[PDB]
């Protein structure tokens, strides 16, 4: 640790541009895994509807699929509106 | 070259070849050839002299041209079938273009001229890669597209390579040019049987590589690139002359040696298909190779050529070259005929 | 136009299948003024 | 007529190829390839390939051909030969144009031609897709997929470019 | 592939781009999706020797969708007849 | 259409200004190797190779719309990191010095 | 086939003939090689775009990247040849 | 199977014996490689590095044994394929009616 | 080649001698042009006219060899009244071999060519009668 | 090949919804809520039948519902709706976010006079289910019978009879 602190101070004095590059590149690699908001990135991308949502042929055994878009069943974007 | 860079470049040569062999997509096949060519050029140039630069340039121009013809065939194939799967091609012009593209990469006659030129101009170890490992990727592609190859084109290419390779070797005193022409003829055997039994293509390829690696390894152990230099071997390492004699007799197809096996099995497959004239003609033409293989055995092992006084100084030092795998390769190059039924592992 | 052409069948498919096939541009506008064909073919690509 | 833009561009494409392929001075040979590159982009743009067309300008013309001309000035030619002064260049250049003119004349006349193979002459617009009303560029979606579907493409492509740097540095060290 | 490492390991290195009826971004279909799908399903598992004979109907339709050679011919043919009558004055286009 | 007219106008005007710039009254009645460093070739080639990989990074704004963000982010960083390794190799092998 | 394929295919053949019929400068042959790549790029893009094969939209970019990298290597050999002889004339490459 | 050296169905076949004459010949080849190793490096051919000579024989036999398994398996598969095809296609392999030599006519060619 | 070769074999032996002689001379001339093309491309002629002379030498020599073979072989079949006889081509093959000896101004080449072309021609006739295959289609 | 069967010009006539895209844009959210059923029936037919000729009667019901939808705006909410879609129409991208004040007026109108509630963010992108008496198509691709597979090779693996049988070898 004490040897590592001396090494970091030496490159801060001599190569501050390179030290900044490596620190920033390290944060790019590491922070996405530690961030509590990285999971919303997938949810938001999933929620964007790029093509028509083709309806399903109701067979009487689909209690979880809504009959109307304003019915309560089906995925909700309430988390997104609050977020 | 730094030894780590040399290792990484060699692994890139192997990786590109492996990409060709595992790919199901024509684009990745083409990438594998592109990757492979990029990594081999520096080992051709590594001695930095005008002859290596000329060889590298000639190799680049040949291989780049074949890569463009290959991609043209692939795109024609896409137009007429709408897919990229590595398999039979769906257009006869695509098949001809790919066959000629792959013939150029292999250095088959009449696209052969670069093989003796390039092999002479590069070191022995680089020539070992060029004439063995570099055959795998194009052969593995021919192994998969053969159902759609034109028979007359493939057999015409095969017959010319056997003729040119045989006549080309008769006039050679350079060992690298002897290997280059020997290689051209052997490719003709490999592709001649391909329309009939690809397994016998693989058998011929593997044995050719084993025998070719043995010769290059033995040339390297002594730093011999010419016939006359090789004729000093008896007065330095007598065992090497015996080993070179046995391998040369095997590369000539003489029974009971290993190199008889691929030609024996190819003759069988062709005759099962009522092909008598062609295998007969190929076998007789292969006697041209036996002549200039025997000539090397005369000047290397079966006679004793004049020596020089400074040779005495060499007696005091041992061989320090690695000669990696040589004892195994020479035994496999010469003593495998009793195990011929083992070819079924290639099925 | 093809009433008297010998051996012509009107509206004959070029496909063995009887499945509906989406018509290409020539099938729809093959008999129409070049201007509408310009708009239909290159209008979007040429719109700023 | 503008309906034949792609055919007309393809004619200029070919004439530019007869230009640099006849091999004038590589200064002028480079110019002909540059014009063909631009014309080649024009063809691609009229098939909905906006991104692909622009990469030709950016990478082919702006990148590779810039380096070609750069190297030409350093190691090939600084003073160009007068264009078509050589008889071989003039003969091939005129020979190539002559074939292209005849290919064009008969296609326009008959609305088809058989130059070794049979080609149609109604107009390239005929084969175009008639339905389109997605809210996105399909080409862009396909290219963006290089990072989701094409992991293996990215690995081998990136490795090859790194090896290119390593290899070229070895090659030129001497 | 020469060595089918991809199937052995269950890894998809490059099968995803081989055909046009494979999964596409945002489920964007190719023009000939139905024709490629029909031909592939016909020829599956029987081998190319049998396929070249027994799936010939599906493959010709697929090639017609890919290159539209019969369709372009039929249009090119109807157009000649039209121009003939217009020139000979026995036909008049509708408004 | 509008784009072709804009391009034609720009270069047509540039042509006219140039030829006019060359013709005005006056009122007068009476193939080798450049001695140029290998270093400048390597700059051009290095620009080319770096430019080719920037071509592969250009689609990233679209790729970030993907639901497969784990893979996209890994591949994007993998590419940029290999781009940095290329620079570090040039750098440590003295490919960036001018002396 | 469509009109365009005639001329694009003709363009590829012209550059291939140019490639196979050398003159003197090695750079001229390298230009014919890159001309072939260009026509392959256009023909690939047209086929992929017209069929609306979405995932292959990337293929032409991959082709351009690898061919440019191959071109960089070819240029490196050209300069190394020119450093040896002072010209890029291919008739100097006859030691072998 | 797919890209498998020894698929699972191969385990139904008898293994090669460790006294197989083909495996013995492979071991002899391994022994010959050991002697050639000594000869090229100018060691005493018979005595030098018996530890190295032993690994030559062992490596050949170990690899040879597995190659002989796949060899015998591939011929078993060929035979299995051949007999299945003959059973599936009895019309192409009719049980021909066989005549005795008293019934069949053969021309006589005197040797005089 | 397929078109010309099929024309030669379609004509029966010993009938329409001139039609046979056209097929062989056309085949021979094409072979001579092929040789000239490679010779000019690989061994560069000193001048343009020298290249034209070389093409004429090879092309006429090959055509002359083919012409005499077709003439000699078909007359012999007609004169002998032996259509399906390999010996007619043996006579024709040797006659063509002699012309090569004449064109190259050598008796040795003429003697060798007679033997080597004569046997080759006779074997081609046996192959036609017996149905021997040179490029056999894969059967098994 | 047969004849491509086509409906007559009289089968293809229906009252059209001849309003500009900014008008459709302005009413789209309420249109999605009100005309969902005939709209989702028609889209089910199209992805099931894969044939425009097979869904023309559902297609006409799509128009009839849209015309009745727009007549209800005309009877009670014409002036607030015109102010709104004119605001949409001004924008070159037809942006909702630049018109919230006019949207609110049009929304307070339909809610009061017609009872219409604007669907929430995410609602109109839901997959729904429709009860259709139209039978499920059997062979929408018009597929031919598939070729019969090659006979399956089966049984017990036995050693090769007398080994490899390669020439003289006994194993
Ligand atoms: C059925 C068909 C016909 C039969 C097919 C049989 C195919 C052949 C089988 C493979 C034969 C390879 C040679 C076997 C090794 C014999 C040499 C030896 O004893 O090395 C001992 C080796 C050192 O011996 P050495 O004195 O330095 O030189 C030995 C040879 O001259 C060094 O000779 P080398 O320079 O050529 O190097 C040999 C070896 C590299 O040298 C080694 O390190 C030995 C590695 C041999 C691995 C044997 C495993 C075989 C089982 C496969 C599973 O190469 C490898 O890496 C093998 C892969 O000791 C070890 O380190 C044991 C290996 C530990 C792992
Ligand atoms: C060790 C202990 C293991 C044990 O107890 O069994 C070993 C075995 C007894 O096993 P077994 O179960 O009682 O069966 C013995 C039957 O008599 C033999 O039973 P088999 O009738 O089934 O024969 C074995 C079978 C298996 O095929 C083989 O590979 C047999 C071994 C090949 C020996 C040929 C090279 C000599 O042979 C064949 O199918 C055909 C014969 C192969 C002839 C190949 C000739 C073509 C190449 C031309 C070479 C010219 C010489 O005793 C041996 O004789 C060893 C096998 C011989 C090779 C290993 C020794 C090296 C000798 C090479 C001499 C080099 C030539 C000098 C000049
Ligand atoms: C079965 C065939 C086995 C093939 C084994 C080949 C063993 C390699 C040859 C041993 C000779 C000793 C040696 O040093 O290797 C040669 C070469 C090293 O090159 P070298 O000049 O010695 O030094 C390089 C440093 N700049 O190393 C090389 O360049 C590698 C050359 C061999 C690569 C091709 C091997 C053949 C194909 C293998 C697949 C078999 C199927
Ligand atoms: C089993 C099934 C397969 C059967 C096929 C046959 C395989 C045989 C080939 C095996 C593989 C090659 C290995 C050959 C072993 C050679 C051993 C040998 O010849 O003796 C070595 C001897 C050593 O010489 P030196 O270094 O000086 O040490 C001793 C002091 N004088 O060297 C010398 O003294 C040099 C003497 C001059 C050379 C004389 C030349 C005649 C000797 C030829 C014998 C080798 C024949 C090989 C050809 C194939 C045989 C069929
Ligand atoms: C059941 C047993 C079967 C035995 C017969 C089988 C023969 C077939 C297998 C042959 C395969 C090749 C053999 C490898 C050769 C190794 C011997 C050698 O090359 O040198 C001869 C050697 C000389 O011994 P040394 O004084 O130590 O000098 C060493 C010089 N480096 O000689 C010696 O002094 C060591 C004693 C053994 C030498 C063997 C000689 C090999 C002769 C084979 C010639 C080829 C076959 C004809
Ligand atoms: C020198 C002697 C070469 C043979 C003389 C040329 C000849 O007559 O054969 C040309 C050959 C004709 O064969 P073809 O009509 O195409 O039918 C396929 C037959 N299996 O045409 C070919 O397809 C093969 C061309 C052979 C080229 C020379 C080897
Ligand atoms: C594959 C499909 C194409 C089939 C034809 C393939 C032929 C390829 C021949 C390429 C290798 C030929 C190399 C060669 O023979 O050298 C060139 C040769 C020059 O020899 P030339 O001058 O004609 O003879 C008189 C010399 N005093 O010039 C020649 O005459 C070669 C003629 C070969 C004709 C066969
Ligand atoms: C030369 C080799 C260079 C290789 C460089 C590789 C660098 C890769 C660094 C980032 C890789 C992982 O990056 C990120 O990790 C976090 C871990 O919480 C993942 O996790 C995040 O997204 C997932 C999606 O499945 C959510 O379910 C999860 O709740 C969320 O935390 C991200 O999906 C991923 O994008
Ligand atoms: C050395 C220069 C190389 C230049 C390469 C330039 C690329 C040229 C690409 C041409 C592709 C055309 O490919 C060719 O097209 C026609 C069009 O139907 C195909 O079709 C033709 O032959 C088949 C035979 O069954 C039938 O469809 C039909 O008789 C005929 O139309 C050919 O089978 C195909 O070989
Ligand atoms: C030069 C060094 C070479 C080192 C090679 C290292 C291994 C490279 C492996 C890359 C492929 C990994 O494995 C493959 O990748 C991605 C996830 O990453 C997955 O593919 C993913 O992207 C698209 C998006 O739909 C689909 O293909 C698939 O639905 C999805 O899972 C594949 O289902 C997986 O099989
Ligand atoms: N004869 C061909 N051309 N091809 C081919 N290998 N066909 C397969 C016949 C075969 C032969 C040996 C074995 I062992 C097996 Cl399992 C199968």
């Amino acid at each position: 640790a004490e040897r590592v602190a001396a090494f970091l101070k030496n490159v801060w004095a001599k190569e501050p541009v390179l030290v900044a590059s490596f620190a920033i590149a390290g944060l790019a690699v590491i922070l996405p895994t530690l961030s509590p908001y990285t999971k919303y990135s997938l949810m938001i991308n999933r929620a964007t509807p790029y093509n028509y949502p083709v309806p399903l042929r109701d067979d009487g055994n689909m209690p979880d699929v809504p009959s109307h878009p304003q019915d309560p069943q089906g995925p909700s974007l309430e988390w997104l509106k609050r977020l | 070259m730094n030894p780590i860079i040399f290792i990484i470049i060699l692994l890139t040569i192997m990786l590109g070849t492996i990409i060709v062999m595992i790919s199901s997509h024509w684009l990745l096949v083409w990438i594998g050839f592109e990757m492979n060519m990029l990594a081999i050029i520096p080992i051709m140039m590594k001695n930095h002299n005008p002859r290596a630069t000329e060889a590298s340039t000639k190799y680049f121009l040949t291989q780049s041209t074949a890569s463009m013809l290959l991609m043209m065939a692939v795109i024609i194939n896409l137009m007429f079938s709408g897919q990229w799967t590595v398999m039979k091609l769906f257009n006869p012009m695509a098949s001809m273009l790919m066959t000629m593209a792959l013939a150029m990469k292999l250095g088959m006659a009449p696209f052969h001229f670069w093989v003796p030129e390039v092999t002479q101009g590069i070191p022995l170890s680089s020539g070992l890669i060029l004439l063995t490992w570099q055959k795998l990727a194009p052969m593995s592609v021919l192994y998969q597209i053969f159902p759609s190859i034109n028979l007359n084109l493939i057999l015409t290419l095969s017959v010319l390579s056997i003729l040119i390779g045989g006549w080309g070797g008769l006039n050679q005193t350079q060992l690298r040019k002897i290997m280059a022409y020997s290689s051209i003829a052997h490719m003709g055997w490999m592709t001649a049987v391909l329309p009939y039994n690809p397994t016998m293509t693989l058998l011929n390829l593997i044995i050719y590589i084993i025998m070719t690696s043995t010769m290059f390894t033995m040339f390297m152990a002594n730093s011999t690139t010419t016939t006359l230099s090789l004729s000093h071997t008896w007065n330095k390492t007598p065992i090497m002359t015996v080993l070179i004699l046995a391998t040369l007799l095997s590369m000539g197809g003489l029974p009971p040696l290993s190199g008889f096996m691929p030609k024996w099995m190819i003759i069988q497959e062709m005759t099962k298909n009522n092909s008598i004239i062609l295998p007969t003609f190929m076998a007789i033409t292969a006697l041209l190779n036996l002549y200039f293989y025997m000539r090397l055995t005369y000047s290397t092992t079966l006679t004793m050529f004049p020596s020089t006084n400074n040779m005495k100084m060499k007696w005091q030092f041992p061989l320090m070259k690695k000669m990696t795998f040589l004892p195994t390769m020479v035994v496999l190059s010469t003593m495998m005929l009793p195990l011929t039924p083992m070819l079924s592992v290639l099925e | 136009v093809m009433k008297d052409v010998p051996g012509w069948k009107v509206g004959e498919s070029v496909f063995h299948t009887t499945r509906w096939v989406t018509p290409m541009m020539g099938e729809l506008y093959g008999l129409r003024a070049s201007e509408e064909v310009l708009s239909a073919t290159y209008g979007f690509i040429w719109y700023t | 007529m503008m309906l034949y833009i792609v055919f007309i561009l393809s004619v200029i494409f070919v004439m530019g190829f007869v230009g640099f392929s006849s091999k004038p001075s590589p200064i002028y040979g480079g110019l002909g390839l540059i014009v063909s590159g631009g014309v080649g982009c024009g063809i691609v743009l009229n098939f909905g390939g906006s991104f692909l067309g622009l990469m030709v300008f950016l990478i082919y013309l702006g990148g590779m051909m810039v380096v070609f001309g750069y190297t030409t000035a350093m190691a090939t030619e600084q003073y160009p030969e007068i264009w078509l002064s050589n008889k071989a260049v003039l003969g091939a250049f005129v020979t190539g144009l002559l074939m292209e003119f005849f290919m064009v004349y008969y296609v326009l006349k008959d609305k088809e031609v058989e130059v070794v193979f049979e080609f149609n002459g109604l107009g390239d617009w005929v084969i175009y897709d008639t339905g389109d009303s997605g809210f996105f560029s399909e080409e862009a979606m396909g290219i963006a997929a290089l990072y989701s579907y094409g992991t293996w493409l990215v690995i081998v492509t990136g490795w090859s470019l790194l090896i290119g740097v390593v290899v070229i540095m070895e090659i030129t060290r001497g | 592939p020469f060595f089918d490492v991809q199937k052995r390991l269950g890894v998809d290195l490059d099968r995803w781009m081989t055909i046009q009826s494979a999964e596409q971004p945002h489920k964007i279909p190719s023009r000939c999706h139905a024709f490629e799908k029909e031909w592939i399903e016909c020829a599956h598992g029987i081998g190319s020797i049998r396929a070249e004979k027994e799936c010939k109907i599906e493959f010709e339709d697929f090639r017609e969708c890919l290159l539209r050679q019969k369709t372009m011919k039929r249009l090119h043919a109807i157009r000649r007849q039209r121009e003939k009558l217009i020139k000979e004055g026995k036909y008049t286009p509708p408004p | 259409m509008n784009l072709m007219l804009a391009l034609l106008t720009n270069f047509t005007l540039a042509t006219l200004l140039v030829i006019i710039a060359f013709w005005l009254p006056q009122l007068n009645v009476y193939s080798a190797r450049l001695p140029f460093s290998m270093k400048f070739f390597l700059v051009a080639i290095t620009f080319l190779l770096f430019d080719l990989e920037i071509a592969l990074l250009l689609p990233l704004p679209w790729a970030s719309q993907t639901a497969n963000l784990n893979t996209m982010l890994t591949m994007a960083l993998f590419l940029i990191i290999l781009l940095a390794v290329s620079l570090a190799y040039e750098w440590t092998q003295k490919g960036l010095e001018w002396t | 086939m469509s009109m365009v394929y005639m001329n694009i295919m003709m363009a590829f053949t012209v550059s291939l003939v140019g490639l196979l019929m050398y003159r003197s400068h090695l750079m001229s042959s390298l230009l014919c090689l890159e001309g072939m790549m260009l026509s392959l790029f256009v023909m690939a893009a047209l086929t992929i775009l017209n069929s609306h094969f979405t995932l292959a939209s990337m293929m032409p970019i991959i082709l351009l990247v690898f061919a440019a990298c191959e071109a960089a290597l070819g240029l490196s050999l050209l300069v190394m040849v020119s450093n040896t002889y002072g010209t890029d004339y291919v008739q100097n490459l006859n030691l072998l | 199977a797919t890209f498998q050296f020894l698929p699972d169905e191969a385990r139904s076949l008898p293994p090669p014996k460790l006294t197989d004459p083909r495996l013995a010949f492979v071991g002899f080849l391994g022994y010959c490689s050991g002697l050639i190793d000594n000869a090229i490096r100018r060691r005493p051919v018979l005595l030098a590095g018996l530890h190295r000579q032993l690994l030559y024989i062992t490596s050949f036999v170990f690899v040879g044994y597995y190659l002989l398994k796949r060899q015998d398996y591939m011929y078993a598969v060929r035979d299995h394929d051949m007999f299945s095809y003959i059973k599936s296609h009895p019309e192409d392999f009719p049980e021909k009616d066989k005549k005795t030599y008293g019934e069949v006519f053969e021309e006589f060619h005197p040797v005089r | 080649a397929k078109t010309v070769l099929r024309q030669y074999w379609d004509i029966p032996e010993g009938t329409e001698c001139h039609r046979k002689t056209y097929a062989t001379t056309s085949i021979g001339g094409a072979a001579g042009l092929v040789v000239s093309a490679y010779s000019v491309a690989l061994k560069t002629p000193t001048s343009f006219l020298e290249g034209v002379a070389r093409t004429g030498r090879y092309t006429f020599t090959a055509a002359a060899i083919g012409a005499i073979f077709g003439l000699t072989s078909c007359i012999s079949a007609q004169v002998r009244e032996k259509p399906d006889d390999p010996l007619n081509y043996l006579i024709g093959g040797c006659a063509g071999g002699l012309i090569l000896g004449a064109r190259t101004r050598s008796y040795g080449i003429g003697a060798a060519a007679c033997a080597y072309m004569g046997l080759t021609a006779a074997l081609v006739k046996m192959g036609q009668l017996e149905g021997w295959q040179v490029f056999a289609e894969p059967k098994v | 090949p047969g004849i491509v069967e086509l409906p007559s010009l009289e089968d293809l006539k229906v009252q059209e919804v001849k309003v500009s895209s900014s008008v459709l844009k302005a009413a789209a959210h309420h249109y999605g809520a009100q005309c969902d059923k005939p709209n989702k029936e028609f889209m089910l037919c199209r992805w099931e039948e894969k044939d425009p000729r097979r869904c023309l009667e559902e297609g006409k019901l799509v128009n009839q519902c849209a015309l009745e939808f727009f007549r209800q705006i005309k009877r009670h909410c014409a002036e607030p709706f015109t102010e709104y879609w004119t605001c949409i129409d001004y924008s070159g991208l037809q942006l909702f976010r630049r018109c919230r004040k006019q949207q609110a007026q049009f929304d307070e109108c339909v809610l009061d006079k017609l009872g219409w509630v604007r669907p929430d963010l995410g609602d109109l992108s839901k997959v729904t289910k429709v009860k259709t008496d139209r039978p499920l198509p059997e062979n929408p691709y018009h597929s031919r019978a598939r070729p019969e597979p090659n006979p399956e090779v089966e049984g017990d693996l036995k050693p090769a009879r007398h080994g490899s049988r390669l020439f003289f070898w006994t194993m």
